């Protein structure tokens, strides 16, 4: 899953 | 500390130079240094902070998932016993990130937050604390790992609710911290339910009120929404 | 040396594994450890202690590169003053490079290059003394610049004697060798010519000698060649 | 220019 960058 | 002969200002000014040049742990000590003059961050510098450590400790759990995955498969049936040093070296590099992570939430608690008093600069340091407990439950795996998952939980809490009753949905911050605390749900604490609301509730609230902002402000808040919505396809 | 406590074998093993953790800085202390345990190096192990030290001063060279171009333009014609900040940490980085060079060079001193008799392992390491040399040579400024340089071109000299005699015009030490010595000469001896003309005849007596190859070292070969190829259309 | 990866 995609986090804050 | 080796950075408390270095001028606040220069050490801001080195933290940039070594971002321009991808010096990542080189831009942490130089942002550590920073907070510990003491004085309260600016928005500018509180994002150095966290892209800094957020490189750091992501080369470190990159390669701590790329040696535990080597450790587990050595530990199904049929594989040849190849002594003691995957477990030693993913041990290593396990200590290496906890201590990063431990060296962050010190900086946390010594004292950015209790100095924090404006949502966007609490918020920003909750959801740090957050991350980096968040970091720690992905390698926990003894008797303190509840504890950790639920630092992570109350430091995220703590920043959703503030950020409810003192920002807009679309506002950046809120919008990242949503996205992380799903993240925690889904991969750290087995809700993945909690995870998949969380995202649609925060995805919809911000579409809801784009329509006040400027183009630019459009433009950030667009950008993490579509991070939900990427999440909401992998999980849907 | 803080690798004297583990077994060779075990270095060497997590060296591999921090290869593909992509932990360049672990890897190469792992070599370290190995070659200061006294034993002459396998081929294997020699490319692993290329690839590990040729990382971590990749990433130096690169910042370096990005520091010394802002440098540069803090120097310009109506620049804004901005302190010594620019400098001093082109400084730290430079200074951390030269290190990581001399640890290089250390090691193939005592005893790497003493030791390597046969043509593979001394124009191995021949060639990563020039290599080490050149990239001191990339960042000097004074009175020793032109011994720097002189040191690359006598390491790299004696390495393409041996390789002429004892390894065909195919072998990928020796077209590696005259890639990077090509580079030398345009890049650091300011000798352009000399470079394409080394650039053109290793090209062209490799291809004369393809028809010798099986499938794989065919390849090898010709994965080479083409960054000679590459280099000459930039320079030509 | 490029030199040995
Ligand atoms: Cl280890
Ligand atoms: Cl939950
Ligand atoms: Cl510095
Ligand atoms: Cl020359
Ligand atoms: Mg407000
Ligand atoms: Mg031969
Ligand atoms: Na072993
Ligand atoms: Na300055």
């Amino acid at each position: 899953a995609h986090s804050s960058p | 500390g080796a950075m408390g002969s270095m001028e606040r200002a220069s050490l801001i000014q080195k933290a940039k130079l070594a971002e321009q040049a991808e010096r990542y742990e080189d831009m942490a000590a130089f942002m550590k240094g920073a907070v510990e003059k003491g004085e309260e961050l600016s928005c500018e510098e509180r994002n150095l902070l966290s892209v800094a450590y957020k490189n750091v400790v992501g080369g470190q759990r990159a390669a701590w998932r790329v040696l535990s995955s080597i450790e587990q498969k050595s530990n199904e049936e049929g594989s040849e016993e190849k002594g003691p040093e995957v477990r030693e070296y993913r041990e290593k590099v396990e200590t290496e990130l906890q201590g990063v992570c431990d060296t962050v939430l010190g900086l946390l608690d010594s004292h950015l937050i209790k100095e924090a008093g404006d949502a966007e600069s609490r918020v920003f340091y909750l959801k740090m604390k957050g991350d980096y407990y968040r970091y720690l439950a992905e390698v926990a795996t003894g008797d303190d790992k509840k504890r950790i998952i639920d630092s992570a939980r109350s430091a995220y809490q703590e920043a959703m609710d503030i950020s409810k009753k003192e920002m807009p949905p679309t506002n950046p911050i809120r919008l990242g911290l949503a996205l992380n605390f799903s993240v925690f749900h889904y991969e750290i604490a087995n809700s993945p339910e909690e995870a998949i609301s969380l995202a649609k509730t925060t995805f919809d609230e911000a579409m809801a009120d784009l329509h006040t902002l400027s183009e630019d402000s459009y433009k950030d808040s667009t950008l993490i929404m579509q991070l939900l919505r990427d999440n909401l396809t992998l999980w849907t």
